[PDB]
RNA sequence: GGCGCUGGAGCGUCGGGCCCAUACCCGGCCGUCGCCGGCAGUCGAGAGUGGACGGGAGCGGCGGCCGGAGCCCCGCGGACGCUACGCCGCGACGAGUAGGAGGGCCGCUGCGGUGAGCCUUGAAGCCUAGGGCGCGGGCCCGGGUGGAGCCGCCGCAGGUGC
């Protein structure tokens, strides 16, 4: 269960970084990269994560499917969005909100996608 | 969950499923108890020790 | 200066289980929520008993 | 709808009206004014044009943000006061009336004696110790940084021009358009230029201020001289 | 053109006999020798003006040796016309017995 | 069901607003009646003295039944009986004030701690200033400022006290529920007396400040808060 | 020029100087690291006037501005590029220090990646 | 206490002012204690101090005296949060030897795990008018020297702090 696994890994995890009075979590599907029950990307039955694309353009939205919870090879579905910023954010908003797929991560995913796109755009002078 | 035991497929040496299934042994639904595991590990890691003086 | 005595300020009582048992802690979370969000005193008693030590939770015989 | 009326409840002290609740009820005739019972289009439809593009497009205004910062700031609570500076009530000292001779305490016109004309909308006094006397043009000043003397000239029924306002006397700046990195000196225009309009206004005001100054003996010499603290004299014993 | 400020003397800090509160200073204004005469000077700006080695920027002027610690008169002190002053930084102790200027700036007359 | 729930919420809000309006009107009229009662008592004392003097007799007023007690000495080196009586008067700090209902028991308690207190007979103005400027309630063992009438009503409404005016009335005219109304009030934490004291170590009658000053406690209170 | 924090409150330090150990000035054998005096006659322990002040909890910083650098950011230590992407969503309140033992060719990559991610580095020109 | 003081800077009786303690009052910040306080409602539709139905017979405002079912959508949208060992609110309080207890993201050395950790493009150690953080124990970063190893986190164990 999510709560049981959280009680196991809330302080004993290989993704846990505790430094400078701060704590962080580096598991793959953690929006905001914080050590928290809500944002942990491993313990939940459904998770969403946003990563940069393989090439430095676009985002990859990965969601956890319902069926293969114990089958990590097919438990995640990754879709690449390479549109403009507004269209990309609208697509992520629709994936989280319309599906009712973890609506408490909607703004976290939107903000992370905005950060990734803003990093991907070319630097200025 | 504890009373429900799925069927785990057995994988061939080539990595794909062999079509055979084993019911999940009940030991995998046992209480996960990290404090007991830590205590037992702590006290049994002292048993392979070698004296110094 | 104020004329009070500070030796009884801190009440000595269990605010949480001293155990690290995660199942006990999960159901302590459950009854903490129930004791807070209900008017039942039964939930309060059960929560404070869950905090208690083993000597304060003696076994109950079937008889 | 009905025409607005005055308050009908005169103030006697701030926050308290002269008439009570029932008295104001009777003054308003609320006994016969009794009542019991009886927008913005965000999207606009526009012809897109071009064959087989559909009919039109439902184009919305105020599209959603393209970018979101990683974190924001929570909004403030509400303060039920704290009006902007343009809505503050302007207070003037009782010793400053139009025509009063003031003494400037700061600025390049330090210690000069000037003539007060009117308080502006921002509470700054508009003064002119006439430019032919002590080289002080029509100029703003702060009432906190002046000393109001007892000597006054009756400048009632003189005509201060209406365009003389805070926006009239506000400072003007040029820099820095079309220039970001300073490699070539931008010290031009630093010479402030007196406008012909300002000169005309100064002439117009002084032409009717000066005859009232000359009407009383040796006031012009008083306005020409500057204020100073002699070693024996003390401002707390000085009567101004 | 003229002096335009009242002369005062930095007499010392607010103090008990054996404790010293350096955050507030005592000023002796020249010609003010009674408590009831101090009401004029309450709230007036006061300045400790001194010279140093390095040049510092002068507002509306070229850099020079002059430096200022600004402050203002807060209240009366004693019956003999002392005043208390709070400065932006506590006055240095080398300024005791030296000139302070009371600037007439926030005028109420 | 949307129209029905809108109507339900509007009806409930309007009923609440009507209840608030009625309670406000009741508070206003209770304060008016209290004003009438206060002026009646004040004129009655004068009239009784006047008729006694007209008859050539003497009118002795009622012994004052309310006192204000201020602790004037600190907490260092206090004998156990004095310390106990001060704790029973809720004066555990210097310049703490408390209203004390006067009878034989309370008067003897005051006599015990006489060197440590200055007390007297407050007037209506002193009671008003004390309750309005420094009035704090003991709500749920917490020192809560009396910024609303609901704070008084939720703790003392069962006794008929529902506003600052009711609290002041019950304190001034020592009513049936004086004990509850007084213990509701946190002890007043007053400032140092502006202008200084005379001598905190001796009695008032011998030039000091301790003990019972009859009605000069009002002069003390004005400077004290 | 530099990246600015989310908010820049006024940092108030109750004490700016360091708490030096009693009699650390009179001996080289006594380091200035604070040690609580426990002598029976110790006047610093007894808190006599004009003495060396002892640290206590009343000097604690405001919790809002605790551990803030003067720039307004809060510091986080990173050793490689992977540890730099934890600050991607803490961008506006946390800055990065590259650890002292990181080599120059690696801290170049860390600096460039932080510039991409708009993360602030307090020592961006540190081995060059 | 000294200088000194004799229409007092002496003695007795008194007045008005004024001076300042870490005391009292108001405010800010820190911590402790208490409310065994609040938050699983992330519930932008949740709406709650009763709602449902279900036929009786009736009013009250609109639909010429017979008359009624409403569902979000011109916008598909709506900050943060909740390491629950977390976060938030309110109130009171704060001396301390001998002594007791708690916390320590204080520090030292070694072991099991973990950091796809760091490092000859320079480890440890040392030096530094360099920049900072913490109430503090202490720590991080810059520069130099040095030339081969070292550290963080979760547990474990001491020949562990002058
Ligand atoms: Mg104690
Ligand atoms: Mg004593
Ligand atoms: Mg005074
Ligand atoms: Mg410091
Ligand atoms: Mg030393
Ligand atoms: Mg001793
Ligand atoms: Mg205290
Ligand atoms: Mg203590
Ligand atoms: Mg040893």
């Amino acid at each position: 269960s999510a709560h049981l696994q959280w009680m196991v890994v809330r302080n004993c995890s290989s993704f846990l970084i505790k430094r400078n009075k701060q704590t962080y979590s580096t598991e793959p599907n953690n929006l905001k990269a914080r050590n928290s029950f809500r944002y942990n990307g491993l313990i939940h039955r459904k998770t969403v994560g946003v990563e940069p694309a393989a090439d430095g353009k676009g985002v990859v939205v990965v969601i956890k499917r319902r069926s293969g919870q114990r089958k990590p090879a097919t438990s995640y579905v990754r879709t690449t969005i390479n549109k403009n910023a507004r269209a990309t954010l609208s697509s992520i908003r629709h994936m989280i909100r319309k599906n009712k797929y973890r609506p408490d991560l909607r703004m976290a995913a939107i903000r992370r996608a905005s950060a990734i796109l803003r990093s991907q755009k070319p630097v200025m002078v | 969950m504890a009373c429900a035991r799925p069927l785990i497929s057995v994988y061939s040496e080539k990595g794909e499923s062999s079509g055979k299934n084993v019911t999940l042994p009940a030991v995998f639904k046992a209480p996960i108890r990290p404090d007991i595991v830590n205590f037992v590990h702590t006290n049994l890691r002292k048993n392979n020790r070698q004296p110094y003086a | 200066g104020v004329d009070i005595r500070h030796n009884k300020d801190r009440k000595v009582r269990r605010k949480e289980p001293k155990s690290q048992d995660i199942y006990l802690r999960l159901l302590v979370k459950l009854y903490r929520f129930l004791a807070r969000r209900t008017n039942s005193t039964f939930n309060q008693v059960v929560l404070k008993r869950l905090f208690m030590s083993r000597t304060n939770r003696p076994p109950l015989s079937l008889s | 709808k009905g025409k607005p009326h005055c308050s009908r409840n005169p103030v006697l002290v701030r926050g308290i009206g002269r008439y009570s609740r029932s008295a104001m009820y009777s003054r308003k005739a609320m006994y016969k004014r009794k009542y019991s019972a009886a927008k913005v289009l965000a999207t606009v439809t526009k012809p897109v044009g071009g064959d087989k593009n559909g009919g039109t497009r439902v184009v919305k205004l105020r599209k959603m943000p393209r970018y979101y910062p990683t974190e924001d700031v929570p909004r403030k609570l509400l303060s039920h006061g704290k009006k902007p500076f343009s809505q503050h009530v302007r207070k003037l000292r009782a010793s400053i009336t139009p025509g009063t001779i003031l003494i400037i305490l700061t600025g390049r016109h330090r210690g000069k004696r000037v003539v007060f004309l009117k308080q502006l909308a921002s509470g700054l006094l508009l003064v002119t110790g006439p430019l032919v006397l002590n080289r002080v043009p029509l100029r703003r000043t702060h009432q906190k940084f002046v000393i109001a003397t007892s000597t006054k000239i009756d400048i009632s029924n003189v005509k201060i021009p209406k365009h003389l306002t805070d926006a009239y006397f506000k400072k003007k700046k040029l820099r820095k358009p079309r220039h970001q990195e300073g490699e070539i000196f931008d010290t031009e225009k630093e010479k402030y230029e007196i406008t012909e309009q300002r000169k005309i206004d100064q002439k117009a005001v002084d032409s009717q201020i000066l005859p009232k100054i000359k009407a009383i003996p040796q006031l012009q010499g008083y306005l020409r001289s500057v204020f100073a603290l002699t070693n024996g004299i003390y401002p707390h014993k000085l009567v101004f | 053109s003229g002096r335009l400020w009242s002369k005062a003397i930095f007499a010392g800090y607010k103090r008990g006999l054996r404790n010293q509160r350096e955050h507030t200073a005592l000023l002796k204004i020249e010609g003010v020798y009674a408590r009831d005469e101090t009401e004029f000077y309450l709230g007036k700006r006061c300045a400790y003006v001194y010279k140093a080695k390095n040049n510092t920027v002068t507002p509306g002027g070229k850099p020079n040796k002059t430096r200022v610690i600004w402050g203002k008169v807060t209240r009366a002190h004693g019956n003999s016309g002392m005043v208390r002053a709070k400065f932006r930084s506590n006055l240095p102790a080398k300024a005791i017995g030296h000139r302070i200027r009371v600037m007439l700036y926030p005028s109420r007359i | 069901n949307f129209a029905e729930l809108k109507i339900k919420r509007l009806r409930k809000k309007f009923a609440q607003k009507m209840l608030r309006k009625a309670r406000r009107k009741l508070i206003y009229e209770k304060a008016k009646h209290y004003h009438k009662e206060y002026r009646q008592m004040y004129r009655t004392e004068i009239r009784m003295a006047r008729m006694a003097r007209k008859a050539g007799n003497f009118y002795v007023p009622a012994e004052p039944k309310l006192a204000f007690v201020i602790r004037i000495r600190g907490i260092n080196g206090v004998s156990p009986k004095v310390r106990k009586v001060l704790q029973l008067l809720r004066l555990r700090q210097i310049f703490n004030g408390t209203f004390v209902k006067l009878n034989k028991a309370s008067i003897n308690m005051l006599r015990i701690v006489e060197p440590y207190i200055a007390w007297g007979y407050p007037n209506l103005k002193s009671v008003n200033e004390l309750i309005y400027k420094r009035g704090y309630g003991k709500i749920n063992k917490k020192r809560i400022a009396l910024t609303d009438n609901a704070l008084i009503a939720r703790s003392l409404g069962k006794y008929g006290i529902i506003c600052m005016e009711d609290l002041i009335h019950e304190i001034y005219t020592v009513g049936k529920r004086f004990k509850e109304a007084n213990n509701f009030l946190w002890p007043f934490k007053l400032s140092s007396p502006r202008g200084g004291m005379k001598k905190k170590t001796t009695h008032f009658v011998e030039g000091g400040d301790a003990g019972n000053r009859e009605d000069q406690i009002n002069r003390l209170i004005r400077r004290m808060n | 020029a530099a990246l600015r924090p989310l908010v820049k409150p006024k940092i108030v330090k109750k004490r700016t100087k360091k708490f030096i150990r009693h009699q650390s000035d009179r001996y080289v054998k006594i380091k200035r690291n604070w040690r609580k005096p426990r002598g029976i006659d110790n006047r610093v322990r007894r808190r006599f006037k004009g003495q060396i002040l002892m640290p206590n909890i009343g000097y604690g910083s405001n919790k809002k501005t605790k551990h803030m650098l003067p720039s307004g950011f809060r510091k986080f230590l990173v050793h490689n590029v992977k540890e730099l992407e934890v600050l991607l969503m803490c961008n506006k309140s946390y800055c990065a220090e590259i650890a002292h033992n990181v080599s120059s060719k690696n801290r170049k990559a860390i600096v460039e990646r932080a510039a991409q991610l708009a993360i602030r580095v307090t020592n961006p020109n540190a081995r060059l």
